[PDB]
């Protein structure tokens, strides 16, 4: 149960608005909704013939999250036929041709997330009020992109009791790189460290774009070793949640097609 | 005419007949409709197969496309098949994030109009006119020959019309579409295989408008087919009954033009209203007096008898006889008189009167083909009666 949603984190890492950041924002919406346990992949055998990103979406819970955007998307998923991941994100981005679902596109997302951060007391209008949170998130990201052995840090917004913390961080990395806003938080690092970090993120993308994401693959970079072991330690918990993970890896697949 | 498939491309949309070949390109650069060859047809890309194309509509700076995704079989008659548009789709060349906010309102209202609306058509047959009018027209022409009043997609195909005036290949692309009802029913009376059918079309135009149009003009046609192995021939009937407003503001010249058109197209006109001295034009009034339903039906019968006393005969309809292939053998009779129904408050009354009248003529249609005996009541047959009632009921469901 995190305080900040994935999309707000991504946007926060954004500043110091392209199409990439929007697409990635919607992607973060689907990812977050999957993480909550709201949506899940339909348990069909035929859908596994196509790509994971083309698989349908099934919503189980109807409880509101409190976040405006997420609840809007939930509403849109509540009154429609089961659409695929890529098509869902496309419709939420308004990239599909059909005018029947023209009202599916989210308008002025920037102001939504802005009011979201301000009302959370994170953003000040006059420019972040709390830089410790951003620095902590950045610390996690760098702990995944640089550290030899992956270790995690926790703040009040993202406690140690947060479920799928590693998954939250990985999804954050993938989503951020999808919008190419990852370049902002690699500026402090040295050249070689950047060169390792980017391709480490590339390995994360290539590994978790499929389900089940292979963990027998040994990285050559020596960066964030035992990632597979800790991910295994994550899948030891919450059994039967394979559906949501299929969704997530599907969105990761979408990020690699941008 | 025939099915159409297309390819969606950023530069524009490329339409092409499903069955040389003409390609209808709507470019995204200038939002203009132009004709290209089969070589322009994209080798790869999404190929969408649709029932038919309604046409293009231009609002502000964008020109949208109105397409029918799928249709369901609603009627079959002498090989000719009637289709109802189940799902409609509006397609633009630009993405949803590129569409203007002002235009979104227009698309919203248009889509709202498309909802709760029943459209009907047929590839090999033009329903736009009555079977009487369709018989007076050769079998070759299709798009060129259609009623100006009931050709619903007239505006949407303006560009297509302009390109059809020059290119005959465009004629196959454009397909007549009507707003109302159109269905057939298979049955049997006195060991004779019979196929009933009903159509209903709403006019485009619009008391009396200055142009001459009266508004709310709904032409309701009742057609029939009867194959009798005893006579070795196929009989085809086409009773006709229009309705709408009535001249009672209303210009003298407008009334004159209206009546001239009505008398030129329908001949004699019996106008019945519900609560010059032209010889071929009669004015009838009727009040239900809030009686019971049965007494109301009786009153309808009495009104029918009154119309009969006015000079209206139940033998005045379109009767024809065709061959086994479909070609007509001989023309038996033509209808030179119609009964226009005008009502206050509830419109259902019009449908009721039209129904009882149509059955009163239907009995004579039966007698004319030796299906029933002289003086016999066809209404004694329960299945045919309830089929008739179901037909008119669904018609009433569609009109409202």
């Amino acid at each position: 149960i995190p305080t900040l949603t994935l999309m707000e984190e991504v946007l926060l890492m954004g500043l110091r608005w392209n199409d990439s950041i929007s697409y990635a924002l919607r992607g973060c919406i689907i990812i977050e909704l999957a993480l909550r346990g709201k949506i899940r992949i339909l348990d069909d055998s035929a859908r596994k013939r196509f790509d994971l990103s083309e698989r349908l979406i099934e919503v189980i819970d109807s409880s509101k999250t409190g976040e405006v955007l997420l609840d809007e998307t939930l509403q849109l998923m509540k009154n429609d036929e089961p659409l695929s991941i890529s098509n869902w994100i496309d419709l939420l981005s308004g990239e599909t041709w059909n005018l029947l679902k023209i009202n599916y596109q989210l308008k002025q997302v920037r102001e939504r997330l802005a009011k979201g951060l301000v009302d959370k007391g994170v953003l000040r209008t006059e420019p972040i009020a709390d830089a410790s949170c951003k620095e902590a998130i950045k610390r996690r990201v760098l702990s995944v992109l640089v550290s030899r052995n992956m270790e995690l840090s926790y703040n009040e917004y993202f406690p140690e009791t947060t479920s799928f913390k590693i998954i939250r961080t990985l999804a954050l990395i993938c989503g951020s790189y999808g919008a190419n806003v990852l370049e902002n938080v690699l500026t402090t690092l040295e050249y070689e460290k950047r060169d390792k970090a980017i391709s480490r993120a590339e390995e994360i993308m290539a590994q978790f774009s499929q389900y089940p994401f292979d963990l027998e693959k040994e990285t050559e970079l020596g960066v964030s070793v035992n990632l597979n072991k800790e991910v295994k330690e994550e899948i030891e918990n919450n059994p039967g949640h394979d559906l949501q993970l299929e969704v997530i890896a599907g969105v990761f697949e979408v990020f690699s097609r941008m | 005419t025939g099915p159409i498939v297309y390819v969606q491309n950023a530069d524009g949309i490329f339409f092409k007949l499903a069955e040389n070949d003409a390609v209808i390109h709507l470019a995204n650069q200038d939002q203009g409709v132009r004709v290209l060859g089969a070589e322009e047809f994209p080798v790869q890309g999404e190929v969408v197969k649709i029932a038919s194309l309604m046409g293009f509509i231009k609002l502000k700076l964008n020109r949208y496309a109105i397409i029918a995704n799928t249709v369901e079989e609603t009627g079959r008659f002498n090989g000719h098949v009637f289709y109802r548009v189940l799902q409609h789709s509006i397609v633009s060349t630009k993405f949803n994030s590129r569409i203007d906010s002002e235009e979104a309102e227009y698309i919203k209202l248009l889509e709202l109009h498309l909802k709760n609306s029943t459209f009907y058509f047929s590839y090999t047959y033009d329903l736009t006119n009555s079977l009487q009018r369709n018989e007076k027209v050769g079998p070759a022409a299709s798009w060129k020959t259609a009623d100006e009043r009931f050709f619903w997609n007239h505006y949407l195909t303006e560009d297509l019309r302009n390109f059809a005036h020059q290119d005959p290949r465009i004629d196959s692309f454009i397909q007549p579409v009507i707003y109302g009802y159109a269905k057939t029913v298979d049955a049997v009376l006195n060991a004779t295989p019979i196929v009933l059918g009903l159509i209903t079309r709403r006019s485009i135009f619009r008391g009396v408008d200055k142009d001459g149009n009266v508004g709310n003009f709904n032409e309701t046609e009742q057609i029939l087919l009867a194959e009798n192995p005893e006579s070795e021939k196929i009989h085809v009937f086409s009773f006709l009954q229009t309705r709408g407003s009535v001249p009672i503001e209303n210009s003298l010249d407008a009334t004159k033009k209206h009546f001239d058109q009505q008398k030129e197209l329908y001949g004699d006109n019996y106008l019945v209203n519900l609560v010059l001295n032209d010889p071929k034009i009669h004015y009838v009034y009727f009040d239900f007096h809030h009686e019971c339903r049965k007494m109301q039906w009786h009153r309808v019968k009495l009104l029918i008898d009154h119309l009969e006393k006015l000079g209206l005969s139940n033998e005045d309809f379109f009767h024809k006889v065709i061959d086994s292939n479909g070609n007509t053998v001989e023309i038996v009779n033509e209808q030179h008189s119609v009964v226009r129904t005008n009502c206050m408050d509830c419109l259902d009354r019009t449908n009721v009167v039209q129904s009882v009248l149509a059955q009163w003529v239907l009995q004579k249609e039966f007698e004319s083909a030796d299906v029933v005996a002289t003086g016999s009541t066809w209404e004694d047959n329960a299945p045919l009666l309830t089929s008739y009632q179901n037909l008119w009921a669904d018609n009433a469901d569609a009109v409202s």
